[PDB]
DNA sequence: ACTCATGATGCACAAGTGGTTGCGCGTG
DNA sequence: GCAACCACTTGTGCATCATGAGTGATGA
């Protein structure tokens, strides 16, 4: 029986059929007749929750647990994206009951070859023009970093903006320069749609190849892959772009989403997903 | 993606919730989503049985000239097929 | 043809009326028709120079990761952009 | 300024995007609050005009001078498909400005040579196999209709049906066999949008080249290309398919709609009107 | 050789048997079909099924015009189906010749602004609802070309500066501020037209135009239901109360 | 090796510098953000952005639960954003041996229908909250598998038929004609979980299933803030009326 | 502290009903 | 005669407010 408020994993879009993402900010987000209600001062905002797979949440937003648990049971995932990255992460249950995927994934990561075999997939998917046939685990970390900061730096000289010899990381990323916030906006809604999708999957996101540590190693080991060809350039431009007046966050985060429909970038999460874990 | 379009009026307010969560809502009753075959005919399932004592009307994109048909059930404004041509008949009490 | 759903109260009889020739209405002021962009903004243009003082909200298809956008017109529910995703904003009193 | 009740060409679909035509029996067409509505007895219907580009009345029908100046304006035309075939046509003013079509068609018409062209034309569009290349018109006129013939005995054996040496013509073809309301029915719709679209495109009905006469000849000259093509076997395919008790007109244009759509006779009889013309 | 152009307006129109019945409210007339030639069928009225049906079985124009046919809404077939002033008309346009004898022709026999244009306007409706009764393309104009309805303008540039200018004039003078001049127009215009001799002098020129024999030309018959009423009684006209 | 289980349900979070605050009807209570452990987030909960994120930011498991944790609706990241549970619950459920040996630990280890369910799905709640809050997958399960809870029944399996049989047949004992039963198991679950004591078994199970060495295991205290504030006075939880 | 359900009370808008005015839509 | 306009009543159902009832959505 139908009950306003639940659903099955059926009358809900796909994971690769429904939007990016939402911002919202100095807000108080509730459930008022089984609606997910932003009850912003001027008025309230009621979100197509079953079409959207992560829900970003900026300084300010009073979430309720009715809130909460009607988001978790609609698959729309919760990230607390407040100043200087990710905050913390928030998921219900997953849209697929079946855990193929996680079970794969498990086997990938207990194992020391399987594990260099799919850090050497990543690397030639972030990078396809080298050879890594005969690459270490601390050697493929080691030149991850190196072209990594070298492709911020050719961003950095194309686009005319300062940069202080630096790459992104969630954890302690401030700055005043218009460059930190356009780039810790593009990558936490990246992060947090690399969230989103891999809960939805099924997939532990502590089970990490490239990182181990933290229960959001496989979130960063997703959202690398596209974060310096995507969400790195998208936010170097927007610092180009920005006048003085503008918000640095909403603008990059209006430009990562285009970026995102524009690259198809969960549709590839998605079909990557599959390939990694090597399911014919 | 197809478009969906459901009208609602005299429904619970648990309906009138629940199908904002899904397709807007950008006047009273009536709420518009794109979705395909399978998220629109369970979504309209869904309806059937929340609205209760109520009345609900479905336009979508469909195979006829017109391009669109609809569903009502228990709606003051029913569908005739002119020849395959949906129109909206208005009984006069 | 993307479908165009546009939605009318507080008009004048005259324009209630004439918006049925293009396209239908399964319900008290919501009207479902299928048209190009070049008729679509056309009707629209129509709609905003014959209500006169009242409420005009219009949806039609388009380019965005929705799947639909909204222009309203001295509409009561207003829409607001969420960084670049349309979405319905309710005012309160 | 925008007027409630009349609308510009542009404002209109293009005659090739219209549906083909709607029939009303036993109702009262009507103008209220400047709509096309239709009083049933039950009820009130409106009638998107609009997106129609032929109306079909039936028996028991009353319209009103508003109704009709609206529907002309709409550029729906206004059959009266009674029994026995159409009893009377009607249109308004035309939405296509230009009389490029309509000089064209009378200089062809104005000439013997150009007129036995155009019959080629025509002929080979019916018929493509054949060479009329030295055909004249007596003997142009007698071969369609022989072959007309062998269409009708062709396809009533093909459905298995008795068919009792006849051809449709609207001037005074009355019958009660189920077969022959079918293929009127058929036959009506056909000429009803034949009709509207010649009034649309600016051609003057009368200007025929195999018909001459009577003020519709040309209405069945571009008639004569489709009728035997889709109208006849569709309608043996009717009468075949009836059941006891059965009303045969409704089903009938309803099958007739269904191979209008399928058939894109409305694309099709728009492209060989311009092809008859030579307009590049 | 005859045609009745009868006018009908604020009627409804059905079929007993074999004649028409008009039930205006003045009362209820039983013109047969035969007598009718051409049906102007004007502002409020509920045309029947059976009614045109009976029209269209002995060949009457039905035209849907306004009031004293000064707007053209929509028209059926010609007169009896007649497309031989279409075709004389189509020959005489289509060649140089023929189309520059016709034009030499029409010249030989050829708020003040806004009553002008109205006056054009009525003479436009007119011209159009007599062209469709007759048969004649409006596309196939001599001296416009271009327009779907070029060939009103010739005709009506005929009358341009002998009917629409006087009525215009006497409703510039007849005005005063605050007033809708279209409007003063249109009504005196019809009040001009319910005469009835413009109509036949219309139908004269366009057979005169298309150069048709003398013999074979066709006089048009104005006829009205209560005033004529002394004229259409002998032609098996009933007339009821 | 402490990890405090604070319940929070009926109040509002919001976060004062370093100290989070909970403002029930009762009153303002203020605790230390160094020592919250795993926060669950009962109904009628209004969690705030700016404690969510000093709460993160000291490695705080927040978990949305129901009534005493009968039913789990969300979780964030886990203590200290851990992952020796998760990493060592997949390396011995990936391999035979291990899952073997853990699936023969657990066995070694270990109206009315309708109590039984309700029962049944209370325990399921409360082991995905103190999975979730661990930071264990619910799915990589060793007898269950192939769905996204498995290993949360695996778990409940230990308890079923010590808590929830107990429990349904109290409510069986208890249940009057005409009443749900669900309704009536549930309640008497989550006041069984009110004690905390289930939840230390459930902590003390999960971290011995995985062979965790008892000198780096961590114990848990279900603190609760009005009942135990004897406990919690030296530890630097401000009380306000 | 939340959310839902519910009984009030207020209300804004559409529906039918009764006359009244006009035949309309205005470039070549 | 038809159809728009306007005024007047009738009435339906949305939106609001205050109170009491729950913490719910239920599979090895």
């Amino acid at each position: 029986p139908i009950i306003a408020g639940k659903s099955e994993s059926s009358e809900l879009p796909r994971v690769e059929d429904r939007a990016t993402f939402i911002y919202i900010e100095h807000a108080k987000i509730n459930r008022v007749d089984s609606a997910v209600t932003v009850a912003e001062a001027k008025g309230v905002v009621r979100i197509p929750a079953a079409m959207i797979g992560v829900l970003l949440l900026g300084p300010g937003t009073d979430i309720s647990h009715r809130a909460v648990e009607l988001l978790g049971d609609t698959g729309t995932a919760l990230v607390w994206v407040g100043e200087q990255g990710v905050r913390y992460y928030a998921s219900g249950r997953a849209l697929a009951r079946s855990t193929r995927f996680l079970v794969k994934q498990a086997e990938l990561v207990t194992n020391e070859r399987s594990r260099l075999r799919v850090a050497r997939r990543m690397y030639q998917m972030r990078f396809p023009t080298e050879d890594v046939s005969k690459l270490t685990m601390q050697q493929l970390r080691s030149h991850e970093g190196a072209r990594v900061r070298r492709k911020y730096r050719e961003l950095s000289k194309k686009y005319n903006v300062p940069w202080k010899k630096r790459v992104y990381n969630p954890d302690d990323f401030a700055g005043g320069d218009p460059i930190n916030q356009a780039l810790s906006a593009a990558h936490v809604a990246l992060y947090g749609l690399v969230h989103s999708v891999v809960a939805a999957l099924g997939l532990s996101p502590g089970l990490g190849f490239v990182h181990t540590g933290h229960d959001r190693s496989f979130i960063y080991d997703v959202a690398d892959l596209y974060k310096a060809e995507i969400t790195v350039p998208i936010a170097f431009a927007v610092a180009a772009e920005a006048e003085e007046g503008q918000d640095i966050g909403q603008l990059a985060r209006l430009r990562t989403r285009d970026a995102f429909v524009d690259g198809k970038i969960l549709k590839r999460m998605v079909k990557d997903l599959q390939t990694l874990l090597e399911i014919p | 993606m197809p478009m969906t379009v459901i009208t609602l009026k005299n429904v619970p307010q648990s309906l009138r919730g629940d199908l904002t969560r899904w397709m807007q809502e950008i006047a009273t009753g009536v709420y518009v989503g794109n979705f395909n075959s399978r998220i629109r005919e369970y979504l309209w399932r869904r309806v059937q049985e929340t609205m209760g004592a109520g009345e609900a009307s479905m336009c979508f994109a469909a195979r006829n000239e017109l391009g669109y048909d609809f569903l009502t059930e228990n709606a003051s404004r029913s569908v005739i097929d002119y020849d395959g041509l949906p129109l909206i008949f208005i009984p006069k009490e």
